[PDB]
């Protein structure tokens, strides 16, 4: 298994929230309107602040958050801001309850994968090792060689007695742990293998390198799902390669955990739980919430933030029993429910300006008004989508700056969900 | 051998610089809003922040939404994979839902490489029909070649006949009309020298075709034997690693195509999970979906939404809409599909088919073309007339008349309503 | 595997249509009333004529037929007439959608079996072979012997060089292909086996025989489902022998296809697709229609004729979605829908006369009127059944010619479905 | 040993030449329409164009439809298989639906062969009862024989007692009453010579019995052990090939019997598929079905039809109908079942049972016969009187009174309706 | 099994060509190279050898050299290469 690993995050999901850099709160925990990328919604933000403070204070004993509000609200954005306020490089794993419905994977098998995406591993270890082939062994002076470079060392008696333990003589290839083998050159064409011959450390005689890396438990999983002799096909063509994903196995995960605990024991790495955000929480069933209940208890588990835009819904896995937001009582009990409000036209115009200046598409003040009226009529979701098409229709006849005529044609070329249906119904 | 990713319409019929759609050149007919909307989406895709989004084409039955998807596929270029899948075909005994979806997606992802091949180039002389044999020559020699079903298809698709200068890839069977020697479009002169030459050419094959090529060739009468159509994972793993190696090397380039899923309201929550997971890979193609429903149930749950998509999905999709063709457009479409089926209509005949197309739909009107052709033939009539379109209309019913007719056994009134 | 095979067709199903010898159409495709066994229904017949012409013209590109009409109509009879008009010995496989509902077989496993029943194989090869033990080998004169008979042949140099290839000398048992081995006599009691000894061809020295046989793919399947050492138990006691039919296997079918393609390649046999007729089409589910859609595409597949007497029905395999005749849109699109009309009393009286003269039971003109009034009251199905019982009741007191009194008592002894229920309800 | 296909009624009670039914001789009682209808069907079967059709007997509960089926079975002849199956018994844990249906059908198909056996023939002297021992003699010797449950059944079924000249097949246990030596029907004289003789006789055994015979004998207390009752396919294959060989040879002849399925509305679509497939073999027996429902749901689907048969099935079946017995017929039936259970009734007693039979049904009235017998015995009464039939009527309720009585806990009125 | 264009052999007295192979095929394959570099082959076989020359010639597999006649006795104690089945 390997320590250094690459991480391919699903950035498609936080692409509409690239302006959200935080919650934008005062020193006294009071929300500043139009700060940190946010605009209004001060109540929900200040509430998240208490959640972020409760987490850091460890007073968040086996509890979770639930964001209740309509579509256009800042539910997903708030969750993202929470992970940001919780520190640096904190794992954020946003999902929808509809994702766990998989053909070849159990609902909780999917949840478990996402928990791993929301559990980070901060590795801040500095490794200093003097390596190479031995040349001297004499107040103890030992020499080492590299591809280009040679160092003569000055050793204490304590190390030469620990060197007496390891199979070491001149000249062999050796490794040195500062804080805590036949060289390739002597190989004859007549030897072949099995062999004891290995190359000389190229091309440095020293190695005081600093290991700085942050990765999720899932980044480790996928990194070790490929054998030596193959490429990273899982993160290249994930779902497309085959129907069932048999590469990541149970034995492989527990080997990771076995390794992860080892790095922690050596004070080398700290595992930092992040934020698991689940939209459409009413889509989860009883067996899903039973798993989440166990998750809320563990000390080394990510904060579980749920979201729902349904007031009352049937508890899935129950006989037509309806409850608040589709959440069971046994689990709703452990949630701090934070309500998200809809936006005023001036709040919507501001958000559009922020998004447009981020895209970043330039548009007139009349255009912003037209795009915001769809933020009132339809969701804030739909109207924000109108920017791209209008910008294209402009640039094509550009007139690079977007106008009202452009948003006017765009709103007719690309209808929202409700319009498209009611028009087709007729 | 193999088969290249060319498996009618040449584009969206849109101004290259304005994106303003000329009505019928490419040719699509009408649906100018939907076609301009498509051009914008494509421009959004070609470069920008579209970022892994599906495209939903909603509209009444027998609109042009299926054709637009191909119109979108061509705008990306020839030898760019375009695969069409009816959402219900995902449900079968031949293979699981996950398998069918994997093949469909892998049919839309092309692997492109440069390799030598035996390509032919010559002026066609004759072509025959059976229940064929291509004569091709150069200024140096003439030859007769035999061919089967798959071959004769691709040629008639590329619109080839005597006098056409064509190009045939003996390794993939890719036909290419270069021009014409005389009139009966580009006026080229007859090829000189050897009829068959070995040249370096670009080959684009889908990930699925590669999977099929490296599997035991399907037995004759495969359909009516119990043989399943799934592909062994060990074969896929073999193909995946080599394609990944070729990409690292530089031998191969991945060409994401277009996957068009019709009647997408047949998919369940699990299908939409897959489609969501597939769109999250860089190799992922452009998923384009078409629905005939205003509002439908989300299969897998007890929730209803527009077109029957999960509310999560709808927030991600780009929605294009089509509308009922105008009578002039119907008349133009049916007249085109008439000459393509080789039917000589009377001005009145086409007029009645158009009126039929209005009342019962475009597909039904189209069905009546061939039936009318045969009725005219039985008559020995010189041209297909209205007398034939009318008689086929009385013989072969459309769905609406059919259900009404069958309901006619239990009827509800003579003087007044009864029940 | 064997070439010559027997075929046991289910003639129970076309027993009520023994008078239907065709569609009875003019040279101009116009229906003649009371011709070819049919009576009226000219529209549906003329429509079938276009279908039969479209098939022969190969203009029937991936399409099927749907017969919409009430029970008493001529739906099944029309389909039978279609197969007849399509040529000689054309396979006709009528079924009901309720048949595919099997306990130990999947719905499409059943459909696939029936497709094989609707795919015929016309074998018109003439085999001429001179066989026997060699006696001479000398302008090349070779002799052969049989049980009773001996022939001396006159060979060309081309065959004696092809004979140089096969292990051949005097005197061995050999086979000769005109168009394209130790003899039993020399065996000693001391040899036993393994042996190279085989009998001499008895009892002809020649064999220019003509092979003329027409069979379905299913006839081949069952013929090879028995090993040498057993009888044809499958067509003797099909369902009764055991619960699950394990004798016909996948490997066995593909071996047949492998063989069938071989006979075709040698220009020996042509496989002729017939007519697969499926009643109660609304009984099929989505997975069934997905299979049928693939069938409609294949060039070597039987014409698929469907029938239904329901105007609107729920699409099975769909969430309470109703459509025309219970057929999905994706599939209904590929169907030419032909409507069948109910019959006039005079049309019904004629049909009864035709059936009775076929049974053939003789009855009075008053009897025919009474039997036809049940053809109006109840279906044409029920009244036609009344003939047998009345004929018996006559013959028992015969009075061999059937009268009204006989049909009168028969209609009271044997009630129809609707009567029997409503009487029992009370 | 084995068991022959004799597992009460001797026929339909019909004029051999007219098919006109004498009311009660065979004896069935009443149901003259249904019995004449049966005679016609049989004549249709015996030779003609019946061609693989089932028979449906519809009518109210406790009619004679079950008895008619046996009446139909006897008309075909003795040693012709008759098996009865309640449609619900098809659903169990002991065996699958397909298995139960196979056994039921194989119980109705008899294999007939000529083979030697040890048959007994003598005049009965004594018969005993336990919680038995047959004394039989000839003019040359006398003997005592022991026997078990299965044996004592067949004899009491054939109505045998002291003075009867009988015939016992030691290989199959088939009892046959030849006649009588004296009065206490054919007056035969006592058999001479050896009591046991080896003779060539016809043996008819079902395909299922053969299957059972060639299987590991069912263990004692088989029911209350978890032991399933299915038959190994390897055993069936063995029996099928040998029966097919015997038929080819000429040793064996197949004798299609009668399969009577009661409450056939319990079968699902899959059951009807099987029954349809079975009827398509030449070996297939006569399937006779009986329903108590006017209209029922077609189990396996959401469609309702008369008797709950698939609309396809109903177009193939021959429907016979039965009706409520007349009071005279009930009185005659109950009086017959009284002497068969050995109960001496009073003219009033029978009259009340008949009135009870009208109100609650024939089966219920029948149940009250034995309960009344025991009540009269506890009384030491010489004959079963009305005082006993009345007391048993107050002690043991029928279904209607029972549900009304249990509903009585939650009642709906005293002055008026309440709810 | 012969059609155009396949690789074939002709016996005067008494198969997919390599050119049509695609990089996507791999194996198992039916592809073989075209006869290089003569279109004919009327060659005369003239050779005299002992039964032992045949034995040793087939004692080596494809993937090895003629070690038996290079270093006969020296290679190993027992000569297991020439077997009964081989003779
Ligand atoms: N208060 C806010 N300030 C700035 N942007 C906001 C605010 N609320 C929502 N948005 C933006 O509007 C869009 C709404 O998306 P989101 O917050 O995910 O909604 P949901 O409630 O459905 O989770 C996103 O682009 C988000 O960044
Ligand atoms: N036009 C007709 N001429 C002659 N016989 C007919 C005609 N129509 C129906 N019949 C006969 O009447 C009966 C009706 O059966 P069928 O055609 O199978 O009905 P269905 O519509 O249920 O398939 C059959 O015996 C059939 O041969």
């Amino acid at each position: 298994q390997i320590s250094e690993v690459r991480g391919n995050t699903r950035d498609h999901r936080t692409a509409a929230h690239t302006h959200i850099k935080g919650l934008g709160l005062n020193s006294s925990g009071i929300a500043e309107k139009q700060a940190a990328g946010f605009v209004g919604q001060c109540a929900a933000r200040e509430a998240c602040g208490v959640v972020v403070d409760l987490i850091k204070a460890h007073k968040m004993a086996g509890r979770g958050v639930l964001l209740a509000g309509g579509p256009g609200t800042g539910k997903t954005a708030l969750a993202l801001a929470i992970s940001q306020e919780l520190g640096t490089k904190i794992p954020f794993c946003p999902i929808t309850g509809s994702e766990i419905y998989s053909t070849e994977v159990k609902k909780t098998e999917v949840l478990m994968e996402n928990f791993r995406r929301a559990i980070g591993l901060r590795v801040r270890e500095t490794k200093d090792v003097y390596e190479g082939e031995v040349t001297e062994m004499t107040t103890l002076l030992i020499g080492l060689k590299s591809a280009r470079g040679q160092k003569k060392l000055r050793l204490d008696p304590s190390i030469y007695e620990a060197i007496q333990k390891e199979r070491v003589q001149v000249g062999d290839v050796i490794y040195i742990e500062t804080n805590t083998g036949r060289s390739d050159a002597y190989a004859t064409e007549f030897d072949l293998e099995a062999e004891e011959y290995v190359p000389i450390p190229k091309g440095e005689v020293h190695k005081k390198k600093e290991i700085v890396q942050d990765v999720t438990l899932h980044d480790l999983d996928v990194a070790n799902a490929r054998p030596q002799g193959g490429q990273d096909i899982i993160s290249m063509m994930g779902q497309l390669m085959k129907p069932k994903m048999t590469e990541i196995t149970d034995k492989l995960r527990m080997e990771i955990n076995k390794v992860v605990q080892k790095y922690i024991n050596q004070g080398v790495a700290e595992l930092i739980p992040g934020v698991l955000f689940i939209d459409e929480a009413h889509m989860l069933d009883i067996e899903c919430f039973t798993y989440l209940n166990k998750a809320l208890e563990s000390p080394i588990a990510p904060i579980v933030v749920l979201a729902s835009n349904r007031g009352i819904a049937t508890i899935r896995g129950a006989d037509d029993l309806k409850a608040a937001h589709g959440i069971p009582p046994d689990f709703l009990q452990r949630l701090l429910i934070i309500p998200t409000h809809p936006y005023e036209p001036d709040e919507i115009r501001r958000i559009v300006r922020i998004r447009a200046q981020t895209e970043g598409v330039q548009l007139t003040d009349a255009a912003v008004d037209r795009v915001a009226e769809h933020g009132v009529r339809i969701s804030l979701r739909y109207c924000l989508q109108l920017l791209a098409p209008a910008s294209i229709l402009a640039r094509v006849n550009g007139r690079t700056q977007v106008d009202v005529q452009d948003i006017a044609e765009a709103e007719e070329l690309f209808l929202d969900a409700r319009r498209s249906a009611n028009i087709l119904t007729s | 051998s193999v088969t290249e990713t060319k498996e009618h319409i040449r584009g969206l019929g849109v101004d290259a610089d304005t994106l303003e759609p000329r009505p019928s050149s490419q040719g699509l007919v009408g649906q100018e809003k939907a076609r301009k909307a498509a051009a914008v989406v494509l421009e959004m895709i070609k470069q920008g922040k579209i970022a892994g989004r599906a495209v939903l084409i909603a509209g009444p039955p027998s609109t042009g939404k299926t054709a637009i998807a191909m119109g979108m596929a061509q705008s990306l270029g020839q030898d760019v994979p375009f695969t069409t899948l009816a959402a219900s075909e995902i449900f079968s005994l031949e293979m699981s839902k996950t398998e069918a979806l994997t093949q469909a997606f892998r049919k839309s992802i092309g692997v492109r490489i440069k390799e030598e091949s035996e390509i032919m180039e010559g002026e066609v002389v004759e072509i025959q029909i059976d229940r064929g044999k291509l004569t091709i020559k150069t200024t140096d020699m003439e030859a007769i070649y035999d061919m089967g079903s798959k071959m004769i298809d691709a040629m008639t698709k590329e619109r080839v006949m005597a006098g056409d200068i064509i190009s045939i890839d003996k390794s993939s069977g890719k036909i290419t009309k270069l021009g014409r020697s005389y009139a009966r479009t580009k006026f080229l002169q007859c090829p000189e020298g050897e009829l068959q030459k070995r040249k370096e050419v670009v080959h684009t094959v889908s990930l699925h075709e590669i999977d099929v090529i490296n599997s035991r060739t399907q037995g004759f009468l495969a359909l009516f034997s119990g043989d399943t159509g799934e592909i062994r994972s060990e074969i896929r793993d073999q193909i995946n690693t080599k394609v990944a190696e070729w990409k690292e090397e530089g031998k191969a380039e991945i060409v994401p195509g277009v996957l068009f899923i019709d009647e997408v309201h047949m998919l369940d929550i699990e299908c939409f999970s897959y489609i969501n997971r597939a769109l999250e890979s860089d190799l992922a193609p452009i998923v384009i979906m078409a629905s005939n429903r205003g509002v439908s149930r989300i299969r897998g749950t007890d929730y209803k939404s527009p077109h029957g998509l999960p509310l999560d999905f709808l927030d991600r999709v780009v929605i294009i809409n089509t509308h009922p063709y105008t009578p002039d457009e119907l008349r133009q479409i049916l007249s085109i599909r008439a000459q393509e089926e080789e039917v000589d209509l009377t001005p009145d005949a086409l007029a009645l088919l158009t009126k039929i197309g209005q009342e019962a739909g475009l597909r039904y009107a189209s069905n009546l073309i061939t039936t009318s052709q045969l009725i005219a033939a039985k008559r020995r009539a010189k041209q297909v007339g209205v007398e034939d379109v009318q008689r086929s209309f009385k013989l072969f019913y459309d769905p609406a008349r059919s259900v009404r007719f069958v309901q006619e056994s239990e009827k509800r009134l003579i003087g007044n309503d009864g029940v």
